[PDB]
RNA sequence: UGGCGGUAGCGU
DNA sequence: CCACGCGGGCGGTAGCGTGCTTTTTTCGATCTTCC
DNA sequence: GGAAGATCGAAAAAAGCACGCTACCGCCCGCGTGG
């Protein structure tokens, strides 16, 4: 298969055997489909600023005959560009132009027609744009909102678990949640009576809210319960007999009838004896009047002599009573049907606990139970009832909730209105009813079926709609009040409100966080991050640990691998590789439809709950060449179960064997031989990496790395193929193809590299070219690689020739032994740039002017400040020298308030950013950074102009020669002269003139463009109110390899640096290599991480390869024995799924690839489809070393060998983002609280160690009793203590005085200052 | 750090901690429910001497 | 007191607001538009809800939020007024009354220092020179060097020679205190005495880490300085780490040689049969250790040599008697460092680590704790020397499989088929066959670790001048399971054997086990399976961690005012004791 | 050479 | 037409509403034992 | 002979929720009157 010429240049030996039938998605396309479709143009609405316009709008005003209404809106085009919004510090935001029609209806006549039509474009507020990258910027900060993971809306059948009630009797609820609206609960009570919650208030009888719904208690028992006729005629009570209603019910009497006696008195039915009544199946069975007793009588029977009922509704029978019903003549009476379990009575019971008998009474309770301490009025009542229910604009479900609804009542529509209704409670009473009964099953919370995710889209669709309702009351009261005529619908729609919401939310949510830039890997899993917190969502310390666990649902949607560790473990989890969301918002993932035998290549998106009908069959499980599964039974998941299945059995199959790790997760090569534990908090480290000077390649790898830096944005992909004209540090210049340059455009693109860039975590962000002059590219093959990244590919660390033996005791625990040779070669070296502020705030007093001279300051200090007050760029300054020269006025001089590099921080400068408000006065270093800007906008416009000028003159050369026919005449001449150049009067004259002025026309558009690019640098930044000029200086420094570092591998393994030995005390081998780092075997086999071995062994044999190369390129063999070896070395393997032809690659690429190949073959292993151990034996018999893996060490520190051979190779190693010179801190004597005379915090600001109270406690627990005191009193807040001890330690004296401690004294006048009389006795 | 001011009530106000910490002191001297001692206090109930 | 709420001057003009301050000029503004009110004779309405709205500002200044909605401010939060941070978690009575923050302290991650006495920590150069500065500037003034304050402030900021020797001076028996963040038992803090060292983190004793409960993976330490007599006096009497020797729960030593130490001690005490130089006869160890470091023997050969085994007799005196004993020269080798008073027993053995332990135990007992500090400090050595020289590393190759344990696998798969079929033919119902296909999987695997157990144990077979002969393995996985430096038999079964039966989250256990070994590949399955456990532990040790610190509270609480005051009570009476017995076992 | 709250993350 | 001031809450005919657990108090409703 | 003491059960309120460390964001403020 064709390579791309990004690929050509080194070519990743890659294992495994099972073809992929679907490449690796978009790794960024939730975020970007979710803004999609939030700022897209919707016809059918339903989706984004369009369904929320039109749930809105439009707004009656209080029935005033004068309305306004959405018409349409549009996205205008940003200020400033992305780079430009990052660099000035702002907002990258796109206004809301909203077109909207007010409309004043004719007064006096509601259907009238519209006096006035007002229609205009109303700016109502910006909203942020998100970028290609998947991030938003806020302020001038990259910044990412993560995914939410909330129930979805809809009904929750679920049940406590039995231990509430203390008896063994469970309780069932059914919890209505809809997407905005008070939700409401149906719960069964200990004495089996159902009640009605709403909002988590005090329960009401389920009855209550039935009759709130215009139903009778008759209709009420029909709807609830079935119905049994007992007929008194022909003096026998015969009964309408159900063979299914007399299941399970010991006989009271002789049904016998018919002359057949299928059970009589005493003998408990039986199961013969139900078929024998139903192969008899008698209409009507006599009954004694003894057995009608308890029965409640369904309908209120009324005597219509008498006039007045015999019995109420739902009354127990009496005798008396039957007796009433007798002599009133009625013969048709009506029965409840009660089963002791199969219909249960509790609908009865709950009526009968009913206080309320009318609609108005259960309103009045209704509107006393929402609104204590209130008089009931029925109006009132009324309101509120259909306000909290029954209303539009208060309860509405959404489509995902309605979806939920009718497919847990089976309702079989998907469609429905958002607000609900009474069939709908009716219906969801039932099933908890047959819940309760014993028939059906609770559903899980913990199902993924049962969650959805809420995407950045929705989100902010509902800060919209919140800011659009806020408005909307504006708008109302507005037109309501004011007389509608010459009204200019710009000033009723205010955006303040809106826009201060939208920006609240889209800087100082919950979720959007500042994203993490330490490593590509690190941006890619913050933006791929579902959190469980947030606004409506669980809370970090009462999650409880069934949320915390893994549910078998979790498969291919969720990575049970990443999540971090602590109090936030379940709660934060990755996004499978291939998962993606459904359009109502629940995970699907990727399956392969099975047909007959033989596995397809169709690809269906399963969802979480269709998933579990069909049976699943397993990635690894075996397949031929035809499709079939070579072994009959195959392991398969079903109903969330794992079994084995037969071949005919199975329905689908897994895309790939990578599905159920993240991306994050995935990087791990050989993770099926490393423990879960290990392998998670392994990927926790692989997240932070801080990049080094020189990325190297990972020897071992597992293929996604070209993805994941491609997906990433830390590269600079092209967008169109060409070839490359001007490659440069800063710039690079593409000419791109005939195919693919647009009509009347130069066809020269130009990227611009950003070099040492502040990340947000104080890490360098560095672009370096990957191409040469002359190469030809093609479009989305990489040209500059960014952080952590070579060639275009992830490389968060580098290639250790690590050895696993004790050495001295230093590797006595999970402590790494550096030599020093990592050293020389700075392989871990690091660039760190840390940034500084200084604000020139206006005071009342008087404005700060940024200066040169400042009063009584040391003039060899203002050294380093220049004309203009700023640092010179490129000054090596350290600790407690100036910055920027402020000064403030003073009261009734000058206070020297100018900005000082901090304590134990030094570098060097390498830029100064300054921010001028409009109106200030210009400085001089603002002038050379506006000039420099407006020169690098010049010569990209040069640029361009060449080519077009080129073209142009090309063409008027070719009319030249074609009318004058003087090329020498031509060529001697300037171009300038060909212009005015005059020729014969026809079109050689017409055609000259016609192109010299489309050549005045470009000129002048160009200048046009310079002109607007100008304007835009030099405009004036906007600033906070009262500040004035803001100067931003950036220092850099380099942080080496020191002891105590943190320095850890990818499959998991931790520790510090213990000691830089010199490079000859390291263990040698024959050849005399220093072994470099060495490790502690003992931390492998207690916690399983056994793939490093493998991988360690795996990575020597590619360094093998690699030195046999090298081999062959230092003794100028020729390029065939060079291919002949690199096609051997690429064949080997078993069934593997890569076939590399080196024959087909010309001899210059053949050398090119052995070149990249000289410092060893990258290895490419999946993460389940691994390689065995056998090709890795292969491989070290190829590069001629030991098949062991193990070799002799000579010791470099005495010159004897080691009794037994050591495990040696070339293992990845990472670089953690926890230094040891930024966690160092000691002081002596600082600073001090102001409010309790107490030793400051954190090492930023010099403070001291906190004294913890288990500390006291351990102080106590030894005899030590004066050393505490110097705790608590002398050394902390006692100023009298402290003064003296500092005296006496200065003379040498020993001494204590005790004194009191100031924080007692401040609690002792916090409480005078209350009521209470603490104070000191006088003895 | 050690010295303290006044502010005179132009009214008598009752102090909270001897009020709403269960159980309530005042309501317990006075040996009325809390929830009459509430309304009284806060200027919509009238209470006789 | 206007100086306990402060109005901090923010940048520039900006004054930082404070909820105090907001609070009372709330209530002076209520009052005094209740006077403007009374004055005037505003009618009873106005003047009631002044004064009902006053109460309300009372209510918000005494204990905001006690009675409805707290008084908010701009944050839009509830504000802090006296009764709120009087108490809770951040209250003063808890935050900085009963414990402070500290000067002369610090901090900074550890690493392990092998070269260190058990009485010594490593301190570097900076942090002894910011802490030990008073003192610093004492002997400065004292020495005549600088004039005043000034002069050695400049002097210890120029970094002279004299300020370095002056600081090594300072630092010669001064003893500092190191302790961890999670300090949970008594042992959590302990003073040692300090020595400069380069680099920029505080190396620290192998042998205390276990002490500590604190893993050299990126822990920091925290040290302060005691200044006064009497701390320094409890810094060398009760803060000691030599002082410290048995543990206050149980009694048990609390120091105990681990990893690699005890690693080494395995190496130097294993014999083999035809190693170099079997049947030698030695003098004493000093020939023992010629021989050895001239590479004329290995560790591993058996020999003879007389041995003069000092023991103690009546009266406590010393008693030499001299023996031709048959040992190894290993063991030779570590009688050197064997203080006078144990015997020879003690050392010909396997050494491992609860040997170890048992030795350490009777020479404390015997010759008392000066002379087990020492020997402590010896064996670490030693047994760190021998381990690097012992060269054991971990291999691929070292991890073998049993052969039976493919065969034995399908012989349990034919066996829970039998048993799935009769619930196929009704036989037997689904919960006895899910039953007997747990005991069936768990007596498969049981025979699988017996199998592989034996496979390794006894793997070496070796020549012995002749015939074939079998001895304990020199397998080095084998080496760390029976020395127990690190890992258990468990472990070594999920290694070589078989994972086991994994179970659900709710508990139930998963009808099919994990029948591949870590070494060879997990299918997919199997990892999501143990996945389940895995998470539910990590969970319950995060969620554990707080419970157990909000007990630890209660219980120090509750016991913190009982002190022995008295010597003996006179009182008869007391508890019974009897062995515990359950019913089987004591 | 001015620190008070809040938010997020890290190590046990 | 700016500086003090004031009270500071979003949201809405008000009420602070949502998958923790334990302890204490209160109050209404009922069961029962006597004046 | 049917009310007052005792009980029960549900509701409502209070209280806490391990320890260190690191980073950044808001510490004013927006609407309503008197010179
Ligand atoms: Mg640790």
């Amino acid at each position: 298969m064709v390579y791309s010429y990004t690929e050509k240049k080194r070519i990743r030996k890659d294992f495994g055997k099972r073809p992929q039938v679907l490449d690796v998605p978009y790794l960024l396309s939730i975020q970007l489909d979710s803004f999609q479709k939030f700022i897209e143009q919707d016809p059918e609405g339903q989706y984004g600023l369009e369904a929320a316009f039109r749930s809105v709008f439009p707004i009656q005003s209080y029935s005033g005959n004068s309305e306004l209404q959405y018409v349409s809106y549009r996205l205008g085009e940003p200020v400033f560009d992305v780079q430009e919004c990052q660099i000035r510090g702002v907002t990258y935001s796109a206004p809301l132009r909203v077109k909207l029609r007010l409309v004043i209806y004719e007064r006096e006549a509601p259907e009238g027609t519209v006096k006035d039509i007002k229609e205009q474009e109303v700016y109502m507020g910006e909203i942020p744009l998100m970028t290609d990258n998947g991030t938003f910027v806020i302020n001038g900060t990259e910044r990412v909102i993560v995914s939410q993971l909330h129930r979805s809306p809809g009904v929750f059948f679920d049940s406590d678990k039995g231990k509430t009630h203390s008896s063994g009797k469970v309780l069932y609820n059914a919890r209505i949640i809809p997407y905005r609206g008070s939700w409401l609960d149906f719960e069964f009570d200990p004495k089996d009576n159902l009640f009605v919650r709403i909002d988590r208030r005090r329960k009401l009888p389920a009855t209550i809210i039935l009759r709130a719904l215009n139903y009778t208690t008759e209709q009420i028992l029909d709807l609830f319960f079935e119905k049994v006729i007992f007929e008194i005629r022909d003096n026998k009570l015969q009964m309408e007999l159900v063979p299914e209603r007399l299941r399970g019910e010991t006989a009271s009497f002789d049904i016998e009838a018919n002359g057949k006696v299928y059970v009589e008195k005493g003998r408990r039915i039986t199961a013969r004896h139900i078929r024998q009544l139903e192969k008899d199946d008698v209409k009507l069975i006599e009954v004694p009047v003894e057995y009608i007793a308890g029965k409640v009588v369904a309908k209120d029977y009324i005597d219509e002599s008498t006039g007045e009922l015999i019995c109420a509704a739902n009354m127990e029978l009496s005798l008396d009573l039957l007796a009433k019903l007798s002599q009133s003549g009625h013969k048709r009476i009506e029965t409840l049907f009660t089963n002791d379990l199969d219909h249960g009575p509790y609908i009865s019971e709950t009526l009968r606990v009913d206080p309320t008998n009318d609609r108005l009474s259960a309103l009045v309770e209704i509107y006393r139970m929402m609104r204590p301490g209130e008089p009931p009025t029925r109006e009132a009542a009324e309101s509120l009832f259909e306000n909290l229910f029954f209303s539009e604009d208060r309860y509405d479900l959404s489509a995902v909730g309605r979806m939920k609804f009718n497919r847990s009542l089976l309702r079989e529509e998907i469609e429905g209105s958002g607000i609900l209704s009474k069939d709908d409670i009716i219906d969801v009473m039932k099933k908890l009813i047959d819940i309760r009964n014993g028939k059906g099953e609770v559903d899980d919370i913990d199902h993924l079926g049962n969650r959805r995710i809420r995407s950045v889209g929705e989100m902010a669709e509902n800060q919209f709609r919140v800011g659009l309702v806020r408005v909307e009351r504006a708008v109302k009261e507005r037109l309501s009040l004011g007389d509608l005529d010459t009204l200019m619908p710009q000033d009723m729609i205010n955006a303040k409100p809106i826009s201060a919401a939208v920006k609240e939310f889209f800087g100082s949510s919950q979720l959007s966080q500042f994203m993490d830039q330490n490593n590509p890997l690190s941006e890619i899993t913050h933006k791929r991050r579902i959190s469980a917190l947030g606004p409506g969502g669980l809370t970090r310390e009462r999650a409880g640990f069934e949320v915390r666990d893994v549910h078998p649902t979790h498969y291919g949607r969720v990575c049970p691998i990443e999540t971090p560790e602590g109090p936030n473990i379940g709660l934060i989890n990755s996004l499978s590789v291939y998962a993606q969301t459904n359009e109502y918002g629940f995970l699907e993932t990727p399956y392969r439809k099975v047909t007959d035998g033989v596995v397809t290549d169709e690809i269906h998106y399963l969802s979480a709950i269709e998933e579990g009908n069909y049976v699943i069959a397993q990635a690894n499980s075996n397949l031929d060449e035809e499709g079939h599964f070579v072994e009959d039974l195959v392991t398969c998941r079903s109903k969330g179960e794992s079994s084995l299945f037969s071949r005919d059995q199975v329905d689908y199959m897994d895309v790939s064997t990578q599905q159920v790790v993240s991306v994050g997760a995935s990087l791990i090569p050989f993770l099926e031989h490393d423990d879960a534990n290990r392998a998670l908090m392994g990927a926790n480290m692989q997240r932070q990496a801080v990049p080094t000077l020189r990325a190297d390649k990972p020897l071992v790898g597992t293929g996604m790395e070209r993805a994941v830096a491609v997906d990433s944005g830390v590269t600079a992909v092209a967008k169109r193929g060409g070839v490359v004209q001007y490659v440069d540090a800063s710039r690079i210049v593409i000419k791109v193809n005939e195919d693919e340059m647009y009509p009347g455009e130069a066809g020269i693109d130009i990227y611009n590299l950003t070099k040492y860039t502040r990340s947000n975590q104080n890490t360098c962000i560095n672009q370096m070219p990957c191409v040469s002059l002359g190469e030809p590219v093609e479009r989305g093959d990489v040209l500059a690689d960014g952080p952590s990244t070579d060639l275009g590919e992830l490389a968060l660390g580098q290639n250790m020739r690590v050895a696993f033996m004790p050495w001295n005791g230093y590797n006595f625990e999970d402590s790494i032994l550096v030599s020093e040779r990592v050293v020389q070669e700075d392989r871990f070296t690091t660039i760190h740039i840390q940034e500084l502020a200084c604000v020139s705030r206006d005071t009342k007093l008087g404005p700060e002017e940024i200066t040169a001279d400042i009063p009584n300051v040391g003039e060899a200090a203002l050294s380093k400040l220049d004309e203009s007050g700023i640092v010179y760029i490129g000054a090596e300054v350290t600790g407690g020298d100036i910055l920027v020269g402020k000064v403030t006025p003073k009261g009734e001089d000058v206070k020297d308030s100018s900005l000082r590099v901090p304590n134990g921080v030094s570098g060097t400068v390498i830029d100064v950013q300054v921010f001028t408000r409009d109106g200030v006065e210009k400085d001089k270093r603002a002038l050379e950074i506006e000039e420099m800007q407006l020169k690098q906008a010049k010569k990209d416009l040069s640029e361009e102009l060449q080519i077009l000028e080129a073209g142009l003159f090309s063409r008027i050369r070719a009319v030249l020669v074609a009318g004058g026919v003087e090329a020498e005449k031509l060529d001697k001449l300037p171009r300038d002269r060909w212009l005015e150049l005059g020729l014969t009067d026809e079109e050689k004259q017409n055609q000259l003139e016609q192109l010299a002025e489309q050549y005045d026309e470009l000129k002048h558009e160009f200048e046009k463009k310079l002109e607007a690019k100008r304007r835009k640098i030099t405009q004036g930044d906007d600033l906070a109110p009262g500040v004035l000029k803001i100067v931003k200086v950036y220092l850099a420094v380099k942080r080496r390899i020191q002891p105590g570092d943190k320095m850890a591998g990818r499959h998991g393994n931790k520790g510090v640096i213990s000691k830089i030995n010199p490079i000859e005390d390291m263990p040698y081998d024959e050849n005399g290599t220093p072994v470099d780092i060495v490790l502690n075997p003992l931390g492998v086999p207690s916690r399983m991480n056994i793939g490093q071995i493998l991988e360690t062994h795996l990575g020597m044999a590619a360094k093998g390869i690699g030195d046999k190369i090298n081999a062959m390129l230092k003794q100028q063999q020729e390029v065939a024995k060079l291919r002949e070896f690199i096609q051997r070395a690429y064949d080997l393997g078993a069934d593997v799924r890569q076939k590399v032809d080196l024959s087909t690659f010309s001899d210059e690429e053949v050398m090119r690839l052995a070149e990249n190949l000289r410092k060893g073959m990258p290895i490419a292993t999946p993460v389940f489809d691994g390689a065995k151990e056998a090709e890795i034996k292969e491989l070290l018999k190829l590069g001629d070393l030991p098949t062991s893996g193990q070799i002799r060490l000579y010791d470099g520190r005495t010159g004897e060998q080691f009794e037994r051979p050591v495990t040696v190779g070339y293992m990845y190693m990472l670089k953690l983002n926890h230094l040891v010179d930024d966690k160092m801190h000691a002081r002596s004597t600082g600073s001090y609280s102001l409010v309790t005379q107490q030793p400051l915090g954190g090492k930023a600001q010099f403070g001291g160690q906190r004294f913890g109270e288990m500390e006291v406690w351990a102080l106590e627990a030894y005899g030590a009793a004066y050393t505490l005191q110097e705790m608590l009193t002398v050394k902390s807040d006692d100023v009298n203590g402290r003064t003296k001890m500092y005296k006496n330690i200065v003379d040498g004296n020993h001494q204590m005085e005790p004194g009191m401690p100031e924080s007692f004294n401040v609690l002792l006048k916090e409480i005078r200052s209350l009521g209470i009389n603490i104070e000191l006795e006088d003895e | 750090r050690e010295r303290m001011g006044h502010i005179e009530l132009a009214s008598p106000t009752a102090h909270i901690w001897f009020l709403k910490s269960l159980p309530s002191r005042i309501g317990l001297l006075l040996d009325m429910p809390l929830r009459d001692i509430e309304r009284v206090l806060y200027f919509e109930s009238y209470v006789v001497i | 007191p206007p100086d306990l709420r402060p109005l901090v001057p923010l940048d520039g003009g900006r004054f930082a607001t404070s909820d105090l301050n907001d609070l009372y000029r709330r209530v002076i503004n209520r009052n005094n538009r209740l006077k403007r009110l009374l004055d005037l004779a505003a009618p009873d309405i106005i003047v009631r809800n002044e004064k009902r709205m006053l109460q309300e500002a009372v209510d918000a200044l005494l204990d905001n939020g006690r009675r409805g909605r707290a008084i908010t401010g701009s944050n839009k939060r509830p504000l802090k007024s006296l009764a709120d941070m009087i108490k809770g978690k951040q209250g003063r009575f808890r935050q900085n009354l009963l414990g402070k923050r500290v000067d002369y302290s610090g901090r900074s991650v550890i690493t392990v220092g092998p070269y260190l006495r058990l009485h010594q920590c490593g301190l570097p150069k900076k942090m002894a020179l910011e802490l030990f500065k008073p003192f610093i500037y004492g002997k400065l003034e004292l020495r005549g060097l600088a004039t005043t304050i000034k002069a050695a402030k400049k002097m210890v900021e120029r970094e002279e020679a004299v300020v370095w020797d002056i600081l090594d001076e300072v630092i010669r028996e001064h003893p500092v205190l190191l302790n961890r963040a999670p300090t949970l038992h008594r042992l959590g803090i302990q003073a040692f005495e300090p020595v400069l060292i380069e680099g920029k983190a505080i190396q620290l004793h192998p042998l205390v880490c276990a002490a500590y409960n604190a893993d050299f993976d990126g822990d920091q330490m925290a040290v302060h300085v005691p200044l006064t007599l009497e701390a320094q006096l409890e810094a060398r009497a009760l803060m000691m780490s030599t002082n410290n020797i048995l543990s206050p729960a149980n009694g048990e030593p609390i120091i105990v040689p681990s990893q690699d130490v005890v690693l080494g001690l395995y190496y130097m005490t294993r014999d083999c049969v035809n190693a170099k130089g079997e049947g030698m006869v030695l003098t004493g160890p000093k020939e023992a250790e010629r021989l050895y470091r001239s590479g004329l023997a290995s560790l591993h050969a058996r020999v003879k040599v007389r041995i003069t085994e000092y023991e103690k007799d009546a009266n406590g005196e010393l008693v030499a008697k001299t023996s031709l004993k048959d040992t190894t020269v290993g063991r030779a080798i570590l009688w050197m460092i064997v203080p006078k008073g144990l015997p020879y027993s003690i050392v010909n053995q396997a050494l491992g680590k609860k040997a170890i332990s048992k030795m350490l135990n009777t020479c404390y007992r015997i010759l008392g704790l000066k002379p087990t500090v020492i020997f402590a400090d010896q064996i670490m050595y030693t047994g760190f020397a021998y381990a690097a020289r012992s060269g054991a590393s971990v291999g691929i190759d070292d991890m073998v499989i049993p052969e039976k344990k493919h065969e034995i696998i399908s012989e349990a798969e034919a066996e829970v088929a039998e048993i799935q079929e009769q619930f196929q033919s009704g036989l037997v119902t689904a919960g006895e066959r899910y039953n007997k296909v747990i005991d069936i999987w768990a007596a498969a695997n049981d025979r699988v670790s017996k199998a592989m157990m034996d496979n390794l144990q006894t793997e070496t077979v070796i020549n012995r001048d002749g015939q074939e002969e079998k001895q304990v393995s020199f397998n080095s996985i084998y080496m760390m399971a029976d020395s127990g430096a690190r890992g258990s038999a468990a472990q070594i079964r999920q290694l070589a054997g078989m994972r086991g039966l994994m179970a659900k989250p709710d508990g139930s256990i998963i009808e099919t086990p994990i029948t591949a070994n870590f070494r060879e590949g997990l299918n997919v399955l199997q990892y999501f399976i143990s996945t389940h456990g895995a998470r539910k532990g990590l969970a319950d040790t995060a969620l554990k961690t707080a419970n157990s610190g909000y007990l630890t509270r209660r219980l120090v609480d509750v016991a913190q005012d009982l002190v022995v005051t008295e010597d003996d009570c006179g009182t008869h009476e007391g508890i019974m004791m009897t062995p515990v017995i359950e019913g089987g076992d004591v």
